[PDB]
RNA sequence: GCUUGUGGCAGUCAAGCGGCGACAUUGCUCAUACCGAAGCAGAAUUCGGUAAGCGUCUACUGAUGAUGUUACCGCAAUAGUAAUUGAACUUAGUACGAGAGGAACAGUUCAUUCGGAUAAUUGGUUUUUGCGGCUGUCUGAUCA
């Protein structure tokens, strides 16, 4: 499945919903009858709008069963994300809850169209036809409080980034928001809330960037101290190919100290020892050397304010995730200069000179004004006897009659 | 401009007139009217007609090739133009339809020779 | 079928009269507003198309374009309108003293038989300083608020064995009613050529009866937006010539026009087809307002224009290029 | 606009060196309404190959007609017809599976498709 | 130096588009913004003239030429050869050409000293486009592709091929040419590499979709710097 | 002063009506266009309203028939009315957007259907009853 959910209809409230439903049959279905027309008539009549007030439901029903996905068939990884943010009972009770409101509508339409076309009288087609309907809306009705949680739900996981867990990525990791928020922002192109307060994300973020020609997504992590915010990502760390930075502070940031850092550290040493992991930090050493007893890992001194250490940091990530005659130049050509964006004094292109003249589609591009010719001296002006040196061989062509004028058979 | 000659009667096809075949072997085909395409189809040799210039001039009604007719030649190889090139080539143009002419003063009266 | 034409019953006559006219311009040098014309059969023309961001821009194209035969049209008399609650009235009338024999035939249906007893009192009204010509002059600048020439065609120069003119109003525009009705004062007997009233590039739209069918045909149309390309002075040489092939033509194809003689006088080329068969007459005005399109405004370099016989398939646009081409003669 | 002369249902000989005999046209894409729309050159139309790579049977891809075969009148002042009617086989977004196409291409429709006129050798 | 561009929204800049190392034509059309593509790369280093081809915008592949001059098809117009003399150079040549082929730019492929033709063409063209262009002339497909002007584009720093042209194929094209070749695709893995871009010693443009390393491939294998 | 959209049975409560009782209540049984809201970032989209536009003997019509006589030129009371859908350039790969994707206004160019004209050209179409050719029939026979 792709990575984005931005497509899934909005779930209707049940009170709006009802509505819609109600209303769209009676406006596109004929409402006048009498008591006096035909039984067969109005048995059609009826059973029309009642059809297609069944089908009206099924349509809602069966568009939310397809733009939601099943929560367990997406990803492992997805699978969680989605438990975590929308409980997977609830969300299975909610799409459950859906596909039986639709079979109880199906059950109503069978129940219904067959006596009604049997009726023998306008108010029991009447009456039998509110019946059918009735149902339904007590159907709808009851189903009020799984549908608020649909739409919520819809309009959140939509939005959720469309993180790819089988490209390459690179996961972000570390005592909460220690630098590491603004770290993602200066790899690449994106935003994240820098105000250093304890968990100043609360959820994941993806900062895309190219390396060797290939593409890669920097992610980062909400803050890790369970707490449920915090469970998005454990998820994330285990079931994504990356190779996870962690990050700490020395001297500038924070102030904390590195030994609840180092001891936080050995707790989650057994889950990701996979995915060759680097640690970058903003008896001190004795203390990061115990980090230091996993050959896959390194402790890089650095400064997260400058793209110097950012790249040092990258470009080993970036091989750790990989691991796994003559020519002819007129000399006009290096006499010019390489086109400049905003210099007043440019080469003046035809793409300018265009709006000078009203616009582009306005104006009329001339053939002239790109002219070589020995002097123009007019600019504006059978003739395949236009090319010179036949006027010089007239001279060949003067005395031919002199032989055919003063002889008989054609004088 | 400057329109093709029918190659199955040497009429020159002016713009909008007349009809044109593709071949697998192009090699544009033009008919300047209707007759010489339906002609054409039922294959009517142009040796035979008496009625296109290509019988005329192979069977003797009419000169095959003239000093001036020689500069048909439908040159390739344009050099940078001038007004006074065009003008002067006016001149060439009155002077090759003079000549032409007075080419065309004389055959169409010496096939009456053994009917003095 | 199109309701905005029906009921299809017949036209009102053979001439087609302009209901409606440019509206107004009070600031321009007075001129007229519409012309009268012959339908000269038709012709093609090949010209470089200019139009910019087009899928043939400077590439050629071939398009019909109808050719009306616009003799020189002389002005018989005015007339003069005032606004009333009912509608346009028309206040009073004058003539020149010296309608043509065409025109005095206009008034007759058995000319040979009638005594040809035209305007005499009238003329006679001329034996003095135009003191009663003038007073019903004045009025109409003193009243009159819109001015319309009456105005006939020279069908003695057309190929026509009718001879009797046609005769038709012309509204006139400008602004100083007084030098309108002055513009027409010098032009009483005098002859108007359409090169004073178009231009080379003008939009206008033509008015004329579509050809009948023996209950169909014969009704009035009024179809807009045609194009002129061409107002060549046909009594002058050269008029069917191009600027780039310089070679001396002629607009009238070898052999004339199919149940049309000769042009021997000025003519407009016009884009696409007017509606009338031959010997048709139309009447010209521009546009009813000032269109402004890309399509208008362009201007056409015309290349060359066929000028062949249309009485089957021609091979020559003129008999001096027919010598490349005899027992019966030599 | 230009004369038709393929209605739906005709059947000619394949232009391209894809190997196919002969094509099958069963609809025209972007069919229009009034009597069905025929096809006509540089037009893309549904077709199907009669005979040639076996895999094909009742198999339906779009197809771009590059011969006509009926008399049409051109802007270029001209009218012509070509010997044959024939098509090439191309996706939707103009990919040419044939490397190569033989005999005549019309003007309109090589400009029309600029990949096919770059496939084609006997344009015109 | 290589250059990112597109003609109406178009990859195939070679379709639209015929350039040497002397002079650049461009075809017209609908849009006009094309023009100042090369005009911004180029400026006065080398001429840029609007022109069609017999009335198409394919004249990139209705036309072959070099820095000598121009070989055009048999259905250009004098209009055009007229206007195109007076708009070049001197030294610049331009002929039409009597033969079944009419897809110059598709069915020939020629450079600055060497050419390769259609191996079934005539005899007599081949004196002539060695005579017009001054560059010897072999016939050759490659990789068995009969359109060699439009899956191949050459150059005297380099040449390029469609993806199909394995290494072996490479080789000993090589050797006619004595330039390096490289085997790939343009634009996004457009197959015609010659009709999706155009080449010279000193410049190179392709279509949008040209990625990171096709263009990176086309700037090393042509040694624009 | 008929008609459409919201069920049968059973039960609590009550704004009120004077012992009855509204709603709440518990058990099973449009594709087009213009506006307002939508986590509507873009594209696409739903919802609500507006246009109901836009789509899956006699009816009619040809003709004729005192307003001094005729003819020309005019006004208009009145009746009918039409245009419609889609596509290409540019504004665009810009705005937006980690990315994938990706608009709009204005300025231009085309295509389908509908309708009024045209027969310049293309064609179904021949009593050019125009040429050339042929079969039988000629008159004894070149001549038909
Ligand atoms: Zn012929």
């Amino acid at each position: 499945m792709q990575l984005s959910w931005k497509d899934i209809p909005t779930v209707a409230p049940a009170n709006d919903l009802l509505d819609i439903v109600l209303n769209r049959t009676q406006r596109k279905t004929p409402t006048v009858i009498r008591p006096g027309f035909k039984i067969t008539r109005i048995r059609a009549f009826y059973m029309r709008k009642v059809k297609y007030t069944g089908e009206g439901f099924v349509e809602k029903f069966e568009d939310i069963l397809k733009g939601f996905p099943n929560i367990n068939d997406v990803h492992p990884f997805h699978r969680d994300l989605m438990d975590t943010l929308y409980e997977k009972n609830h969300y299975k009770i909610s799409l459950a809850a859906i596909s039986r409101a639709k079979s109880l509508v199906e059950q109503v339409a069978r129940d219904y169209v067959r006596l009604l076309k049997f009726g023998q009288s306008l108010f029991q087609c009447k009456q039998l036809k509110r019946a059918a309907l009735g149902r339904m809306a007590t159907i709808v009705k009851k189903l009020r409080d799984p549908l608020a949680y649909l739409e919520q739900v819809r309009q959140h996981i939509g939005r959720l980034p469309s993180i790819d867990p089988n490209t390459r990525t690179l996961l972000i990791c570390g005592y909460p928001n220690v630098g590491k928020s603004s770290f993602l922002r200066c790899i690449t192109k994106s935003d994240v809330d820098v105000q250093p307060y304890a968990f100043t994300t609360k959820s994941l973020y993806v900062g895309h960037f190219d390396y060797k020609y290939l593409r890669f997504q920097a992610i980062d992590t909400p803050g890790i101290l369970m707490n449920n915010i915090e469970m998005q990502s454990i998820y994330a760390i285990a079931h994504l190919r990356s190779c996870v930075l962690y990050f700490m502070d020395l001297s500038e940031q924070c102030g904390f100290t590195i030994e609840a850092q180092v001891k936080l550290f050995h707790s989650i040493k057994p889950l990701f020892a996979n995915k060759s992991v680097m640690v970058v930090i903003n008896e001190r050493a004795q203390l990061l050397e115990s980090v230091k007893e996993v050959p896959g890992v390194e402790i890089m001194t650095s400064s997260c304010q400058l793209e110097e250490n950012v790249m040092e940091v990258r470009n080993k990530a970036c091989e750790k995730l990989l691991a796994s005659r003559t020519p002819f130049i007129p000399e006009s050509v290096k006499n010019l200069k390489k086109y400049d964006p905003e210099d007043p004094n440019r080469r003046k292109l035809a793409r300018d000179i265009e709006a000078e003249n009203g616009g582009a589609g306005v104006f009329n591009v001339n053939l002239k004004d790109k002219y070589l010719l020995e002097d123009d001296e007019w600019k504006n002006d059978v003739y395949d006897f236009l090319d010179p040196e036949i006027a010089a061989k007239l001279q060949a062509l003067e005395e031919e009659e002199e032989k055919l004028e003063n002889e008989g058979f054609y004088n | 401009m400057r329109i093709y000659q029918c190659h199955f009667c040497s009429s020159p096809c002016y713009p909008g007139h007349g009809i044109m075949f593709v071949r697998n072997d192009a090699k544009e085909f033009r008919f300047c009217r209707s007759k010489c395409h339906k002609a054409f189809k039922q294959r009517r040799n142009p040796r035979k007609l008496k009625w296109t210039k290509a019988f005329r001039k192979a069977a003797g009604k009419e000169l095959a090739v003239d000093s001036t007719l020689t500069f048909a030649q439908r040159r390739n190889v344009p050099v940078r133009y001038n007004r006074e090139l065009v003008a002067t080539t006016l001149k060439a143009m009155a002077r090759i339809e003079e000549i032409r002419q007075k080419r065309e003063r004389a055959f169409y009266k010496n096939r009456m020779r053994g009917n003095k | 079928g199109h309701l905005g034409f029906l009921p299809r019953k017949r036209a009102a006559s053979i001439r087609a009269r302009v209901k409606a006219f440019p509206k107004d311009d009070r600031s321009k040098p007075v001129a007229l507003t519409s012309f009268l014309g012959y339908k000269a059969g038709m012709t093609t023309i090949v010209r470089d198309l200019d139009r910019p961001g087009s899928k043939f821009h400077k590439r050629e194209v071939v398009e019909a374009v109808t050719v009306v035969d616009t003799p020189p049209v002389v002005v018989v008399g005015v007339v003069g309108y005032v606004e009333t609650p009912r509608g346009l009235r028309s206040l009073t009338t004058v003539w020149a003293e010296h309608l043509s024999d065409e025109v005095k035939r206009r008034f007759y249906k058995n000319w040979y038989k009638s005594k040809k007893k035209a305007f005499t009192k009238y003329s006679a009204k001329y034996a003095q300083d135009g003191a009663g010509i003038e007073r019903e002059l004045a009025r109409i600048k003193k009243y009159a608020s819109v001015v319309r020439v009456l105005v006939h065609t020279q069908i003695r120069k057309t190929p026509l064995a009718q001879k009797k003119a046609h005769l038709a109003e012309i509204q006139l525009n400008g602004g100083s009613i007084s030098e309108k009705v002055d513009w027409a004062r010098e032009h009483f007997e005098k002859t108007v050529a359409v090169d004073s009233v178009f231009e080379q590039n003008e939009m206008i739209d033509a008015i004329a009866v579509t050809k009948g069918h023996g209950q169909r045909g014969y009704h009035s149309r009024t179809s807009i937006n045609h194009k002129i390309y061409r107002v060549g002075k046909g009594d002058d040489e050269a008029n069917g010539a191009t600027s780039f092939d310089r070679t001396k033509k002629t607009i009238t194809p070898m052999g004339g026009f199919v149940h049309y003689g000769e042009i021997k006088n000025d003519f407009i080329m016009v884009k696409g087809c007017i509606p009338g068969n031959r010997k048709r007459i139309v009447t010209l005005r521009k546009s009813l307002y000032t269109n402004t399109s890309r399509k208008a405004l362009e201007e056409v370099s015309l290349k060359w224009i066929d000028t062949a016989s249309k009485f089957g398939k021609g091979r020559f646009q003129t008999p001096a290029e027919k010598h490349a081409f005899l027992k019966k003669d030599l | 606009r230009i004369s038709l002369g393929l209605p739906v249902g005709a059947i000619m000989n394949c232009a391209d060196n894809s190997g196919a005999r002969n094509l099958y046209i069963i609809a025209v894409k972007g069919s229009g309404s009034r009597r069905l729309p025929a096809a006509s050159l540089g037009d893309m139309v549904m077709a199907t190959v009669k005979k040639g790579k076996p895999e094909l049977r009742k198999k339906v891809m779009p197809a771009i007609v590059v011969r006509q075969a009926k008399s049409w009148r051109r802007r270029d002042g001209v009218f012509l017809y070509f010997e044959d009617n024939a098509g090439v086989i191309a996706n939707p977004k103009g990919e040419m599976k044939g490397s190569a196409i033989t005999g005549p291409v019309g003007k309109e429709c090589a400009d029309l498709w600029p990949r096919v006129a770059s496939n084609s050798g006997v344009v015109v | 130096m290589a250059t990112r561009t597109q003609f109406e929204n178009s990859n195939e800049i070679g379709v639209f588009s015929k350039l040497t190392n002397t002079y650049c034509l461009v075809a017209v059309g609908g849009s006009e913004n094309f023009y100042s593509a090369f005009e911004a790369e180029l400026g006065d280093a080398i001429p840029i003239v609007h022109t069609t081809i017999a009335g198409t915008r394919i004249i990139g592949r209705m036309t072959a030429g070099n820095r000598r001059g121009l070989l055009v098809p048999t259905q250009t117009t004098d209009q055009e050869l007229q206007h195109l003399r007076n708009s070049l150079p001197d030294s610049v040549k331009i002929q039409r050409v009597e033969e079944r082929l009419s897809a110059l730019g598709n069915v020939i492929c020629c450079n600055d000293y060497v050419a390769l033709v259609h191996p079934d063409i005539d005899r007599e063209t081949e004196e002539l486009i060695s005579d017009v262009l001054g560059v010897e002339v072999f016939r050759q497909t490659i990789s068995g592709n009969i359109l060699v002007g439009s899956y191949c584009s050459l150059s005297n720093q380099g040449g390029l091929v469609h993806p199909q042209t394995s290494v072996q194929d490479q080789e000993e094209l090589s050797s006619l040419l004595q330039v390096p070749l490289v085997a790939g695709t343009v634009n996004r893995g457009s197959s015609v590499v010659g009709a999706g871009m155009v080449v010279n010693d000193y410049l190179a443009v392709t279509g949008l979709d040209t990625t990171a390393p096709e263009l990176s491939v086309i700037e090393s294998i042509f040694r624009l710097q």
